[PDB]
């Protein structure tokens, strides 16, 4: 046995029991032991009667810091306070028992605040069967204190903005000599100085200060305060410029130099570090090990007396799988029609259905009991971790898919389910969708259709074991299986793999581990159905020096996290690849990152605490990331609990102003929320009762400050009431116009906004991300399409902030502005209004090349996404000849690639089947554009098909991904490439306003 | 061998009635039989532990528990009871029960091991009553009888066992022959032994009894039972020297090993022309665990559940006063003469044996009470009723319910296995309210005389027309009609249980 010594909270002095533990004893049993021994050994005994063992919990130091012995079924063994003892050499053990204590009203307050921020409240424990959430609560402490131990809090204030890539060639042109002008504001002085592309802001400042150090007094710097305290910020936004780092690495100046802009900066003191702390943790840290159960030696039975058995390894157990269903039961019925129904059960890993078994349809009622039995052929050795025991009930006449419900056979602290279980159904809304994996219970537990079923019960627990990756032992392959072998490996990701070719790779799978491209091919041929292809997979993996010298490609690692794989070993290795990305990077994939959480078939992963720690490590990352899942939350009711979860555990520890500043978005947009809903529910009467509330709202509580969504570092002010209005629109969008706050702004421009409802624009955030991905391609590429991404985002159920693109015109209101309403489409009205609007010629030829660039990249953008088909009523254009889309949000027989209307060719001049030289540079930089862009068609690929996934709500099939293929041309030559896409302009070129026409006369229709 | 082949063909039909007792009696023939008979089990049970079919496991299980009781001596050449060990010992996997029926197994063959016979004494001993002082334990049988319902032949039956047969000097001579002979083989003498103990006074025989079951626990309570076993047989050998016949045990040459059937054990019989099982307590003016009282009570249809109305009910008495408990931990066995219809649906070994139903009658019941080991308990419907003066009461029926020969005021709460409380209430006039008793509980299909009609119910509630007195059957029993009542609530609610072999 173990003797351990308790300290007991009754004193002169505190008291203790040294106690024997069995070795493999549980938390339970030496509870029920501490407590027995207490009540005989107590001074005061009463004390301890008076109490259960509960209402006191046990802390134990380990080099200073108490950590509590959560888990009441875990093994004694496991713990690790045991090892470190012996490691110390300290013995008998010495646990402190403290009685709980009822949290602090402060600690309410602060957790309803959280809850507040949220958005939903996080300490229900209502619509659960199990304790995963509360423990993963529990769990993601240590990461959270860990990550903010190891932070400065001076960057991570001003949290500049850099990146390491080399300048694009284009703009090595504006630079020359290797120096710029900076032009610098201070109290009421401008001062230029010309500073070489890589002087960092440090050495800039005291080449500065020195030249003006006989001057100090007009630039109004006090001579006690020295440059110490003075750094650069920009001039109108909340944008530092510090660290050490080239001033050509800085996002902010590559952004001026683009928009052909003079750099200005203002002198200003740090901002206080102060600001930032976190309150200090009200938990104690969960043990170390939780998610461990020991090797597959020591949980077997075999040579082991049943009297000595405290746990049955699932290995040992061979038989079949059982399970018992009990009956369906509805409130009232879904329909009135005579239909049989049936329910049908499988396993599934992953997509891959292992095993599917089917019962008795009978007539359909609201209350249906079977009581019967099904064995799947699976044994219960073969069950992987993460296995799914999908339910559905299949209404006969096909027969129509009405509900479901999943249910992990494995639970997170890898013990096989057993016992009773009630579950609610979920309802229906193609094939496959991110939907039916989710893993939680339809919250409307009154009229929701639930289901009940039995497992049976075990005299033990049937835990897991963990692998004992022991070295594995285990010539030459034929050069024509090598050469075959590798044009297997060199398909596209979406190939399907037969049997054969996964048989060769799993046999001949020391040849794929020497190349990294070969890794998610490898995986799928593994046959997930035994016990021994999982070990010997996880001895393969031990083996990782190939992967791990491999040269970081995000493309790839997405692969893997792809819901195709769900080992766990699998996705760490692919988040061990993504832990060294830089934090730009990290801002292009956050929002995929953050869909792809939804896979995780566990509520913790490697993926959740790699995106606290980059969370918790910057600021922008922390804004961009609290967004996307505020809007999650309150979307999917599949997943809020989980996104709950990582939110919280974020929010307590990001700082106090932080938590300030979302206090006030938040309560800012709801505020324009509730008066915008008010407002659409029912002519001038409409303005004027919307002017009258915004009246109110600033004779309310609506701040004066906050920073804007989709730009932190832009604070907006008071707004301008007289500039809002209502748009003319089906949803009537409202158009609200602030001001900024900062005083130093060098232009009065004000702050647009547009605030829909009615409208889920999530497809618009991804589609928007797409645009921005593909933009940094082009940029490594070394050209300009000149896109205009502008930021988007979605903050509840049916409303979004939109960024206002300045002095922006529709297509239609230009057509209509000369045509009118009848249909006719003059192709000289686009060229005469931008002429018009272009008095200086010089001016006119630059505004139609920006136009001839931005038309060649939409137009590739739409078509390599399949969205092309848009109507001529959604595309803005610029004053300064720059073109875009919006309104992605609806568009996710004859159809047109994109649209290219005759108009546009008039503008380029070439009307007609003639040609000039505008019409063929557009199509050399299409060209361009196009080949290099499908450079990457792995990459383009997979971010498709993992948007289709986790986007649209409808099931969906197969022929969209087979499209997508289609379209890029995948596997030809580049003279192929180029023929079809000059065959899809040629094509568009023909056909000219039928189908804009036709959508037209449809919409009026 | 042939012999072994038809053992094998009459086990095999068995498992598929009288072939229970059959088989009984042609391994009663020769000892050998015995560990033949163990082989072939634990070569069809190893069958089963791969087929994964559950439904054999239960009855094979009490076949070895029978087996192995029974046999005379083991040689310790013999190992079949490691290999009975280590098969059990691989079914821990199995689900529940089947579990608790593999640990059960494995704890008995622990002690046949350490000490070989402790299970045929420890049987023989309590059935007697013979028991030593450290280890005071009883046993008893009551047979309880209607003259009229029970038939002849039953009633032969009960008189045959109520015979006070053997005596407790037979008991002795019978348990020290059997332990010496099992402890030691052949090597002894029992015809010697036999003789030099019809010498012996009953005060020596009971203290050398005594001291032999104390030997027999304490090797049993030994660590290793290799060691053990010797021991413990030096120690009987040591204590046959010291009473002064030694010579008997030991003999080098073998003799022939003898079947020892088991003994028969005291029983009493008590006509029970009332359903009331009140009579029993009556005897008791004539430690629970120390002893049972295996009451045995003869089963008819019509009058089984009439008398299980009087088994639940003093149920009650004495849930809420317990004082027979403080004398027997009782047990209850029904003895068909649909209580048992249930039974066999649920447990066919039961419903191939008890439901069927010295003389092969005798010999069966005798197996029957003797291993049947798993209580198994019944659904039933408890009830309140308030009447005219405010007057409550609490019944309890399983049967059927009919009250009428008026403004009932009818509320009902059907129910899913889901647990949706499906609230209705129907005030309907009616005038005869019979509850019929549909077939994870079941519902009441209730019934009503209004154009009728009749639906189920899971807990019902049903009040008078301002304190009218209607009339309530119970279980329709027309014998005890309750009168008076204005409310009537009914619900299903949830050591003496209906033993079963489960
Ligand atoms: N980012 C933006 N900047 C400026 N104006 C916009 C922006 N997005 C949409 N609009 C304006 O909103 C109108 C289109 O609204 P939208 O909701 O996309 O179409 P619908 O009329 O079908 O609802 C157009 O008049 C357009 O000028």
């Amino acid at each position: 046995l173990i003797p351990i010594e308790f300290v007991l909270p009754t004193s002169k002095t505190p008291e203790t029991a040294l106690l024997h533990v069995a070795g493999h004893g549980n938390v339970e049993q030496m509870k029920a032991q501490v407590w027995l021994r207490a009540l005989e050994t107590s001074v005061s005994a009463d004390f301890y009667h008076r109490l259960g063992p509960d209402h006191f919990l046990l802390l134990y130091q380990k080099k200073g810091q108490w950590y509590e012995i959560y888990d009441k079924y875990q093994v004694v063994q496991t713990l690790d306070c045991l090892r470190y003892w012996k490691v110390l050499h300290r013995s008998p053990g010495q646990i402190h028992v403290v009685q709980r204590h009822a949290p602090s009203e402060e600690t309410l307050a602060f957790q309803r605040q959280l809850n507040a921020l949220i958005g939903y409240d996080v300490t229900d424990v209502s619509n659960v069967h199990d304790d995963e959430l509360e423990f993963t609560r529990r769990r993601l402490v240590t990461p959270r204190m860990a990550e903010v131990a190891g932070r400065d809090p001076k960057l991570y204030a001003m949290h500049p903005w850099v990146t390491s890539k080399p300048l694009p060639e284009y703009l090595l042109k504006k630079i020359t000599n290797n120096c710029v002008f900076i032009v610098i504001h201070r109290s009421t002085t401008s001062q230029t100085i010309k500073v070489s592309a890589d002087d960092t802001p440090g050495t800039i400042l005291q080449s500065f200060f020195t030249k003006m150090a006989k001057k100090k007094s007009l630039m109004d710097i006090p001579e006690s305060q020295n440059e110490r305290d003075f750094v650069l910020r920009v001039c109108g936004r909340d944008e530092y410029l510090v660290g050490e780092t080239p001033i050509k690495n800085f996002q902010w100046v590559r952004q001026c130099l683009k928009n052909g802009e003079e750099i200005h900066l203002v002198l200003d003191t740090p901002p206080d570090p102060a600001l930032d702390e976190v309150r200090k943790e009200e938990w104690p840290l969960v043990d170390d090990c939780t998610g461990v159960t020991g090797y597959h030696e020591q949980l077997t039975i075999h040579g082991k007396d049943h009297e000595s058995v405290f746990t049955v390894s699932l290995w040992d157990c061979d038989r079949k799988f059982r399970v018992k269903i009990r009956g369906i039961d509805i409130p009232v019925l879904p329909r009135t029609a005579d239909l049989t129904v049936f329910v049908e059960a499988n396993i599934q890993y992953g997509q891959q259905v292992l095993c599917q078994r089917r019962t008795s349809p009978k007539p359909f009622t609201e209350e249906v009991l079977w009581n019967v039995w099904l064995e799947f052929s699976i044994k219960i050795k073969d069950l992987p971790k993460g296995a799914l025991l999908n339910l559905q009930i299949y209404c006969g006449k096909k027969a129509q898919l009405l509900y479901y419900v999943n249910l992990l056979l494995i639970d997170h602290r890898f013990l096989l389910r057993h016992g009773e279980y009630v579950l609610h159904m979920w309802q229906l809304s193609g094939s496959f969708n991110a939907d039916k994996l989710t893993s939680a219970t339809n919250p409307d537990k009154e009229n929701s259709m639930s289901i009940s079923i039995l497992l049976d019960n075990y005299c033990h627990p049937i835990a897991l074991p963990k692998h004992r990756p022991t070295p594995d032992p285990e010539a030459e392959m034929p050069n024509q299986l090598r050469k075959q072998l590798e044009a297997i490996i060199a398909t596209d990701p979406l190939n399907p793999l037969t049997a054969e070719d996964k048989e060769l790779l799993w046999h001949f799978r020391y040849e794929s581990l020497k190349d990294p491209k070969a890794y998610p091919k490898l995986f799928s041929s593994v046959k997930w159905g035994q016990q021994e292809i999982v070990a010997k997979t996880y001895q393969l993996l031990a083996k990782r020096e190939v992967w791990d010298q491999s040269a970081l490609d995000v493309g790839l690692t997405m692969q893997l996290l792809d819901c195709n794989f769900s080992d766990e070993n699998v996705r760490a290795i692919a988040v061990q690849k993504l832990e060294s990305l830089e934090d730009d990077d990290v801002l292009h994939y956050l929002l995929q990152l953050v869909q792809a959480v939804k896979f995780e078939p566990y509520h913790d992963s490697a993926l959740a605490r790699f995106l606290l720690k980059r969370g918790l490590r910057n600021k922008r990352i922390g804004h961009f990331l609290f967004w996307f899942l505020r809007s999650e939350i309150a979307q999917s009711r599949h997943y809020q609990q989980r996104f709950a979860v990582i939110l919280e555990a974020y929010l307590r520890g990001c700082g106090t102003a932080m938590l300030h500043d979302f206090t006030q978005q938040v309560q800012v947009i709801d505020m324009l929320q509730k008066v915008t809903i008010d407002i659409k529910s029912l002519s001038s009467q409409v303005i004027s009762q919307l002017k009258q509330k915004l009246e109110n709202l600033q004779n309310l509580n609506l701040p004066q400050s906050f920073r804007v969504p989709y730009d932190p570092g832009l604070k907006a002010g008071a707004l301008v009431i007289e500039k809002c209005k209502v748009m003319a629109s089906k949803k009537k969008p409202l158009w609200l116009e602030f001001k900024c706050a900062d005083p130093t702004a060098l232009s009065n421009e004000t702050i647009g906004i547009i605030f829909k409802h009615g409208d889920d624009l999530r497809q618009d955030m991804l589609i928007l991300q797409i645009l921005r991905i593909m933009e940094s391609i082009w940029e490594t590429e070394s050209l300009d399409l000149c896109l205009l991404p502008y930021g988007c985002i979605s903050t509840g159920d049916k409303i979004g902030m939109i960024e206002i693109v300045k002095d922006a015109t529709t297509i239609a209101k230009i057509q209509q502005s000369t045509v009118g309403n009848t249909g006719a489409f003059k192709d000289e009205v686009l060229s005469h209004w931008l002429k018009e609007k272009c008095p200086i010629e010089e001016k006119f030829q630059a505004a139609v090349e920006r136009f001839v660039y931005s038309c060649a990249g939409y137009c590739v953008a739409t078509f390599v996404l399949g969205i092309g088909d848009r109507h001529n009523d959604n595309i803005m254009i610029s004053e300064t000849g720059n073109l875009f889309h919006i309104d992605f949000g609806h568009i996710l027989k004859e159809r047109v690639p994109f649209v290219l209307t005759p108009d546009f060719l008039f503008v380029m001049g070439t009307s007609g089947k003639k040609t000039s030289l505008h019409f063929q540079k557009f199509q050399d930089v299409c060209v361009k554009a196009y080949l290099a862009l499908r450079h990457h068609t792995n990459l383009l690929i997979i971010l498709f098909s993992m948007m289709l996934m986790t986007g649209m709500p409808q099931l969906t099939s197969k022929e969209d991904i087979e499209y997508i293929r289609d379209a890029l041309t995948v596997g030809k030559s580049e003279e192929d490439a180029k023929k079809y896409f000059l065959d899809q302009i040629e094509v568009c070129r023909d056909k000219g306003w039928t189908v804009q026409f036709n959508w037209f006369l449809h919409l009026v229709l | 061998t042939c012999t072994e082949d038809r053992i094998q063909h009459a086990l095999e039909r068995c498992l598929h009635c009288l072939n229970c007792w059959s088989l009984q009696e042609l391994v009663s023939r020769d000892p050998g039989h015995f560990l033949i008979l163990l082989e072939q089990i634990l070569q069809k049970t190893r069958e089963v532990q791969e087929k994964g079919t559950y439904d054999l496991l239960a009855p094979l299980a009490l076949l070895f528990y029978s087996t192995v009781l029974c046999t005379p001596h083991f040689p310790p050449d013999s190992d079949l009871l490691l290999k009975a060990a280590r098969t059990y010992h691989r079914f821990l996997t199995w689900p529940v029960p089947y579990c608790s029926i593999c640990q059960e197994l494995l704890t008995f063959i622990d002690a046949e091991l350490k000490a070989p016979g402790i299970s045929y004494q420890r049987l023989v001993r309590a059935e007697q009553g013979l028991s030593t002082r450290s280890h005071r334990s009883s046993t008893v049988t009551v047979l309880l009888l209607n003259p009229v319902e029970v038939q002849a032949e039953f009633l032969d039956v009960a008189d045959k066992l109520s015979t006070p047969g053997p005596s407790p000097h037979s008991a002795y001579i019978t348990l020290l022959l059997h332990a010496f002979q099992a402890t030691f083989g052949a090597h002894c003498d029992l015809s010697g032994l036999h003789r030099r103990l019809q010498s012996k006074t009953l005060a020596e025989l009971e203290a050398i009894f005594t001291e032999t079951a104390e030997a027999q626990e304490l090797a049993s309570g030994i660590g290793d039972a290799a060691e053990a076993r010797q021991w413990l047989r030096t120690k009987l050998q040591a204590v046959g020297e010291k009473a002064g016949f030694p010579g008997v045990l030991d003999t080098a040459k073998p003799g022939k090993l003898r079947t020892i059937p088991i003994p028969v054990a005291r029983c009493y019989t008590y006509s029970w022309n009332q359903d009331s099982f009140d009579i029993l307590q009556e005897i008791l003016l004539k430690d629970p665990k120390a002893s049972t009282l295996r009451v045995v009570v003869f089963g008819s249809d019509r009058i089984s559940g009439k008398v299980a109305r009087a088994y639940s009910n003093l149920r009650r008495l004495e849930n809420n006063r317990p004082l027979l408990t403080r004398f027997f931990k009782l047990q209850f066995f029904y003895v068909p003469v649909d209580i048992s219809h249930y039974l066999g649906m649920l447990d066919p070994w039961y419903e191939r044996n008890v439901l069927g139903l010295l003389p092969i009658l005798a010999d069966m019941l005798l197996y029957y009470c003797r291993f049947a080991a798993r209580p198994v308990l019944l659904q039933v419907y408890q009830t309140e009723l308030t009447f005219i003066t405010g007057e409550k009461t609490t019944e309890i029926f399983i049967h059927s319910l009919e009250l009428g020969h008026l403004t009932l005021q009818i509320i009902y709460s059907k129910g899913a296995i889901s647990g949706r409380s499906r609230w209705s209430n129907m005030e309907k006039l009616c005038t005869s309210v019979n509850l019929s008793k549909a077939c994870s509980t079941e519902a009441l299909t209730l019934n009503l005389t209004e154009s009728t009609s009749q639906i189920k119910v899971d807990k019902v509630q049903i009040i008078g027309s301002n304190s009218c007195p209607f009339a309530v059957c119970l279980d329709q029993d027309e014998r005890k009609i309750l009168q008076s009542v204005i409310r009537c609530e009914v619900s299903p609610c949830y050591c003496l249980p209906i033993m079963t072999f489960s």
